[PDB]
C-alpha cells in the first residue's frame, strides 16, 4: 500500500445530512453489518 | 360630552369592510364600552373611505372633517395620500397618527404627527443583529417594491464595516413570477435569503419555491414583515426548512388572546380567502396598531379635561387653540398595549423604542426563539439539550438523489432478462450500503447515474471540475 | 383658468399638484426627478427630467468601459438608493463588487 487513503460518502459543502451521515456510517460499523457486505462480495 | 374621531381608510370596491376600519370601530366601541378609561367622555367616530394614491380626494375628506369638527385625524396607509393629510393636520394644528410606515423626507419641519410602526432603521439594525448572529458572508436580499430598499439601508451599509457579501435582487411587478426569481436563486447557490415583501407576497412565495423544490434544510430565510404568525406554515412544517421571522403582537399575554379571540369574531362576518395559504383568524400588524393607536390617543385625552371639539377651515389656516398642549400629552404619553411598550421619540415622534420577539419555524410550529430590544440588542433563549440518538426516526421523509458510476464490485449492473426500472436496477457493494442506509435512517432515495462517467479531478486550465465531483 | 401647471420641485409637493391635476384634467409640467409609486394610476402629467434607469444604465455602461472591480458609491440622502436602484441590483449580473456609504 503506497498510500493510506479513506472511502466516504459524496456530501455537498455544508450539508445538514453529513454529520447524521457519519454517526450513522460509526453505528453500521459497530454492528458488524459493514463486516458482512465485505465478506458478501469480494470472494471468487 | 363628546368627541369626534375622524379615519381615512381605504374604500372596499364590493364586499366587507378593510381590517383597520374594523379594527377601527372595534377599538371605539371597546373604550366607549369599558370605564376603566375616560368615564365622563363617550366617544364618536366618522369614518371616510378613499381611493388609492388620490390624495386630492384624501385632502378633501380631512378638509370636510375637519369643518365638521374633530379633535384627531387617522390618517390614511398609502405614502402620498399620509403626507397629504399630514401637511394638512400640521397646517391647522390637529393631531395626526400613522398606523403603516411612510418615507419622511428629513428636512421637513412638520411636527403635528405621530406614528406607531416601528421604524425600519431600528428593524435594519435588528436584522442586522440576527445576521451577525447567525453568521452569515454571503447574503441575497430580495425586495418587492421600489420605496421597500430604504427600509433595509444598514444591511448595505454593513459591506462597509463587516466582512459580507450582498446580492440585491427585485421580484418582478408581475406577483405570479416569482418561478425566473427563484430560478436565478438556484443557480449561483444562493442559500441565505432576506425576503422584503408583505405577508401575502411572502405566502406567494413560498408556495411557488415548495413547486420548485426549495423547501430543502439548505436554504435559511429571513422575513422582514412583522405578521409572520399569521403565516399559514402546515406545509413547511416538517420540510426542516432553516426559517426565522419578527413578532411584535405578544399573544401569550391572556388579554392579548382575549382581544384576538374577541375580534375574530367581527373577522368571521367578513369572508376571507382561505385558499391563499394564510392561516384563518389570526391578527394583522396594522389592525392590533389600530386598536393600540386608539387607545394611546384615549390615554391622552384621559389626562386633558379641557378638550372641547371646535370646527375648523381649509380656506384659512387659523390655527388651533387646542394644538400644542395636546400634542405634548400625546407625545408625552407612554402605554402598555397589543404591541407591548408605547413610547415616542422626542424629536421624530416615531415609535423607536419597543420590543420584538424573534421567533422561528422549528418541526412542531413557530415558536419563539429570543428577544430584541433598541438598549439590549439580541438576546437569545438558548437551546441545547442533546441526546441525538434517535437519528434511526432521523432523515424520515425527504427525497434524495444519489449518483453513482457504473463501475467496480461497489456498483454493479443488474443481470437479469426483465428490465425493471427503480432503486433495485443496480446491485454491489454501494447498493447494499444504500440499502443499509435507507433500512437505518428510513429516508426516499432514487438512483441516478453520471452523464459524464469520471470520478471527478480539478480542471488547472480553467478552474473547472467535472464528473461527480463538478455535479456534487 | 391656467393652461398649464409648471409645478415645483419638492417631491411630497409635486405629487400633491400631480394628484390635483390629475383630478382637474390639467396637464402637469415637473422638472425635478421625483420617486414614482409602481401602481400609481395618474396619466396627467410628464416630467422632462432624464429617468434614473437609463442613466444608471449608462453608468453601468462607463464602469464597465473603464473596467472596475471594486466601485464604492456615496449618495447625500435616502431617496438617493431610490435614485440608483439599477446600479445596485448590477451585483450577480457581472462581476462588480460595491461598498456603499
Ligand atoms: C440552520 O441550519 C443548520 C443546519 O441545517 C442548523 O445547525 C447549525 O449547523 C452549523 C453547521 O453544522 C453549526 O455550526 C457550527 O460551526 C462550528 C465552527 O465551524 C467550523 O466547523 C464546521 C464543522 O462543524 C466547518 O464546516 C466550518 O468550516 C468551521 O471549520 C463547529 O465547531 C460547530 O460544531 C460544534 O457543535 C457541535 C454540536 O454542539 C459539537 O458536537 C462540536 O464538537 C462543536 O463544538 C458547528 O458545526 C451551528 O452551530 C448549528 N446550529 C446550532 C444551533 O447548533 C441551524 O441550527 C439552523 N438554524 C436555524 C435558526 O434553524
Ligand atoms: C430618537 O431618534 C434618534 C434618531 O434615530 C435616536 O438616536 C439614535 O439612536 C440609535 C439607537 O437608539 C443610535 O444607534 C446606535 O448606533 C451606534 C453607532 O453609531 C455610532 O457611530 C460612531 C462610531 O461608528 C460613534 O462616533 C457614534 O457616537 C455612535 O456611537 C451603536 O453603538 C448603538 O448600539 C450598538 O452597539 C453595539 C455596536 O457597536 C452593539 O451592541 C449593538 O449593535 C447596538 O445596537 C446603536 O446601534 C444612533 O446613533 C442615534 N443617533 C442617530 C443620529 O441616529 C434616539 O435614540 C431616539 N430617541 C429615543 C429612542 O429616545
Ligand atoms: C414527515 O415526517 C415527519 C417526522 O419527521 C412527520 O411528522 C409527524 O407527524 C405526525 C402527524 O401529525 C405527528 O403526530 C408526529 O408527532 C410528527 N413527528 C415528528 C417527529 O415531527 C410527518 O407527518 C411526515 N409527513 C407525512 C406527509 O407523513
Ligand atoms: C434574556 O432574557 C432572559 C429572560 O427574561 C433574562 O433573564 C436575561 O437576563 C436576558 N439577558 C440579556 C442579556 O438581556
Amino acid at each position: 500500500l503506497i498510500d493510506s487513503k479513506g472511502y466516504g460518502v459524496g456530501t455537498p459543502m455544508g450539508s445538514p445530512y453529513r454529520d447524521k451521515i457519519t454517526i450513522a456510517i460509526l453505528q453500521l460499523q459497530e454492528e458488524g453489518k459493514l463486516h458482512m457486505m465485505k465478506e458478501k462480495w469480494w470472494r471468487g | 360630552h363628546v368627541l369626534r374621531f375622524g379615519g381615512i381608510f381605504e374604500y372596499v370596491e364590493s364586499g366587507p369592510m378593510g381590517a383597520e376600519e374594523l379594527a377601527f370601530r372595534f377599538a371605539v366601541n371597546t373604550i366607549n364600552r369599558n370605564r376603566t378609561l375616560l368615564p365622563n367622555t363617550t366617544l364618536t367616530y366618522d369614518t371616510q373611505k378613499i381611493n388609492l394614491y388620490d390624495s386630492f380626494e384624501a385632502s378633501k375628506k380631512a378638509c370636510d372633517q375637519l369643518s365638521l369638527g374633530v379633535a384627531a385625524i387617522f390618517g390614511p396607509s398609502h405614502s402620498s395620500s399620509a403626507n397629504a393629510v399630514q401637511s394638512i393636520c400640521n397646517a391647522l394644528g390637529v393631531p395626526h397618527i400613522q398606523t403603516r410606515w411612510k418615507h419622511q423626507v428629513s428636512d421637513n419641519k412638520d411636527s403635528f404627527y405621530v406614528s406607531l410602526y416601528p421604524d425600519f432603521s431600528s428593524l435594519s439594525r435588528a436584522i442586522l443583529d440576527l445576521v451577525q448572529f447567525f453568521k452569515w458572508k454571503t447574503v441575497t436580499v430580495v425586495y418587492d417594491d421600489s420605496t421597500g430598499l430604504i427600509r433595509l439601508q444598514e444591511l448595505i451599509k454593513a459591506p462597509s464595516r463587516y466582512n459580507l457579501r450582498l446580492k440585491i435582487r427585485q421580484l418582478p411587478a408581475d406577483t405570479k413570477d416569482a418561478k425566473p426569481l427563484l430560478k436565478e436563486m438556484k443557480r449561483g447557490k444562493e442559500f441565505h435569503v432576506i425576503f422584503d415583501c408583505s405577508h401575502e407576497m411572502a405566502a406567494g412565495i413560498l408556495k411557488q419555491a415548495l413547486a420548485m423544490g426549495m423547501m430543502t434544510e439548505y436554504y435559511h430565510y429571513i422575513f422582514t414583515t412583522l405578521d409572520l404568525f399569521a403565516l399559514d406554515v402546515e406545509p413547511y412544517r416538517y420540510s426542516g426548512v432553516n426559517m426565522t421571522g419578527f413578532r411584535i403582537l405578544n399573544t401569550e399575554n391572556t388579554q392579548v388572546s382575549s382581544i384576538i379571540e374577541k375580534w375574530s369574531m367581527e373577522r368571521l362576518q367578513a369572508p376571507p380567502k382561505p385558499d391563499s395559504g394564510l392561516l384563518d383568524g389570526f391578527m394583522t400588524t396594522d389592525a392590533a396598531l389600530m386598536y393600540d393607536a386608539v387607545h394611546v390617543v384615549s390615554v391622552a385625552v384621559q389626562q386633558f379635561p379641557q378638550m372641547t371639539v371646535s370646527s375648523l377651515q381649509c380656506n384659512r389656516h387659523k390655527p388651533w387653540r387646542f394644538g400644542t398642549r395636546f400634542m405634548s400629552l400625546i407625545k408625552e404619553a407612554h402605554w402598555e398595549g397589543l404591541t407591548g411598550r408605547i413610547t415616542f421619540n422626542k424629536t421624530n415622534g416615531l415609535r423607536t423604542d419597543f420590543d420584538l420577539d424573534v421567533i422561528s419555524l422549528k418541526e412542531e410550529g413557530l415558536e419563539k426563539i429570543g428577544t430584541w430590544d433598541p438598549a439590549s440588542g439580541l438576546n437569545m433563549t438558548e437551546s441545547q439539550k442533546g441526546k441525538p440518538a434517535n437519528i434511526t426516526d432521523s432523515l424520515s421523509n425527504r427525497s434524495l438523489i444519489v449518483t453513482t458510476i457504473l463501475e467496480e464490485p461497489y456498483v454493479l449492473f443488474k443481470k437479469s432478462d426483465k428490465p425493471l426500472y427503480g432503486n433495485d436496477r443496480f446491485e454491489g457493494y454501494c447498493i447494499d450500503l444504500l440499502r443499509e442506509l435507507s433500512t437505518i435512517l428510513g429516508f426516499t432515495y432514487e438512483i441516478r447515474l453520471v452523464e459524464d462517467g469520471k470520478y471527478g479531478a480539478q480542471d488547472d486550465v480553467n478552474g473547472q471540475w467535472n464528473g461527480m465531483v463538478r455535479e456534487l
